[PDB]
């Protein structure tokens, strides 16, 4: 019972699930960077107050 | 994303099931109810509502449920087809009791 349009997406086989949505962000960080906007140091990714 | 992490290696999903999803390409146009595009099919329920399923015997005999549910008589008329539709599946008819 997939999707049908991310059936596609899937390619190969038995790959964690850590790299998997590691190399989805990933895609997005080359994205922005490629804008050439250097990142700022911060002490952890919640950032609220 | 929910379907593209269903062939993880700590997925529970059959190796023989990671093996068909790798092989089976969907479509990018809508599917239409009760058809299938792209070895990807669209039918109903239980109760009705549309599910999204990969065209095979099970998605096979679930559409045909769908076409003879709702009248005794449709039942009668094609039993023994539906007969070998279950039986090609994991939730095969029971015997005769
Ligand atoms: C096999 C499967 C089971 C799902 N079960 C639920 C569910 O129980 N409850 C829910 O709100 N969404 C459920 N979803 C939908 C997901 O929340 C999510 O919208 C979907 O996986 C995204 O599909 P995509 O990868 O094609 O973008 C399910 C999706 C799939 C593929």
């Amino acid at each position: 019972i997939p999707g049908t349009a991310s059936v596609a997406g899937i390619t190969r086989m038995d790959e964690p699930v850590g790299e998997l949505l590691d190399r989805f962000e990933q895609a997005a960080i080359d994205e922005v960077l490629g804008a050439g906007v250097e990142p700022k140091d911060v002490a952890s990714r919640r950032l609220g107050r | 994303v929910g379907t593209a992490a269903m062939a993880t290696k700590e997925s529970t999903t059959s190796p023989s099931v990671k093996r068909m999803l790798v092989d089976t390409q969907g479509t990018d146009q809508w599917i239409s109810a009760g058809k299938a595009q792209g070895g990807m099919a669209s039918s109903r329920s239980q109760l009705g509502a549309d599910i999204h399923e990969i065209d095979n015997s099970a998605s096979r005999c679930g559409r045909l449920l769908d076409e003879v549910a709702g009248d005794a008589e449709a039942v009668a008329e094609r039993r023994d087809e539906i007969i070998a539709a279950m039986a090609k599946t994991a939730k095969p008819y029971f015997g005769d009791v």
